[PDB]
């Protein structure tokens, strides 16, 4: 599932597209990236661990996992009251990759018109795998998680 | 000085209602330094609920932009929030953090 370009006054696929184009939201990282490295945060050093071994270290040894046999870490999601410090341990790792990294919230999601969300939801996607590997971050994602 | 009742800038619409609140701080950022001032954030920094109605949880999705917005990886300038309340009990604990 990729960008197209149709051509308005009959519906025909006239042309392709690359699937860089047609996105909202970009890589950003080129100068954009807080200064905020692992040395920056104080403590949380179980966090921290636990944390490196669920993002950082499918990507540099990806070997490992296999030849162990293990599932390795797919989703991330982090819990925990609000003033811990959650946002800033993934602001390290931001930096300290060096992989493409994207940004978006949950209200990038929502929109005016309907139906328009889901097709971001695409987008972000598409953009991850083209620069794989790739690290999304969804800030807040409470009002696309509702549970009723 | 900007200056915003925290009650006229939630409409009917389906999330333009977060995208002024966006916007009013991009502006700010253009403007630097610039002040958002709002009243009355008891309307949409209210508690958590997700137990509420529709009505409710459209509140969350304005409210949880504007945390975002004040503290993300985007970072603020001179931008300063002056919000004002008439009870700091009721507002949302990720807020008043
Ligand atoms: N271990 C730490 N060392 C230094 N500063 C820290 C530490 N933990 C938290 N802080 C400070 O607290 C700030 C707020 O944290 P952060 O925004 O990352 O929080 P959160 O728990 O993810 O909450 P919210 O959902 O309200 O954003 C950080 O920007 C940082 O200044
Ligand atoms: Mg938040």
């Amino acid at each position: 599932s990729m960008s197209v370009a149709l051509h308005r006054h009959s519906n025909a696929l006239v042309d392709i597209l690359p699937p860089d184009s047609d996105s909202s939201i970009s890589v950003m990282g080129e100068n954009e990236k807080p200064d905020v490295t692992y040395a920056d945060v104080g403590g949380l050093d179980m966090q921290k661990q636990e944390i490196r071994e669920a993002v950082e270290l499918p990507l540099v040894q990806a070997d490992l996992y296999e030849q162990i046999g293990i599932d390795p870490p797919r989703g991330v999601l982090l819990y925990g009251p609000p003033g811990t410090g959650k946002t800033m341990l993934v602001k390290a790792v931001a930096n300290s990759t060096k992989a493409a990294f994207i940004r978006v919230n949950g209200s990038e999601f929502v929109h005016k018109y309907l139906g328009e969300g889901p097709r971001m939801v695409r987008d972000v996607f598409r953009l991850a795998r083209e620069n794989a590997p790739s690290i999304i971050f969804i800030d807040e994602v409470d009002s696309i998680a509702t549970k009723r | 000085f900007i200056f915003s009742p925290a009650s006229g800038i939630v409409d009917k619409y389906i999330g333009e209602s977060a995208r002024i609140i966006r916007e009013m701080f991009a502006y700010a950022k253009e403007h630097e330094p610039c002040i958002i001032f709002m009243d009355e954030v008891d309307a949409i920094g209210g508690r958590r609920f997700s137990e509420g109605t529709s009505a409710d949880r459209e509140i969350q999705r304005t409210l949880m932009e504007l945390l975002t917005q004040m503290d993300g990886f985007d970072n603020l300038g001179q931008t300063k929030i002056i919000m004002a309340t008439n009870r700091p009990d009721t507002l949302d604990p990720a807020l008043l953090r």
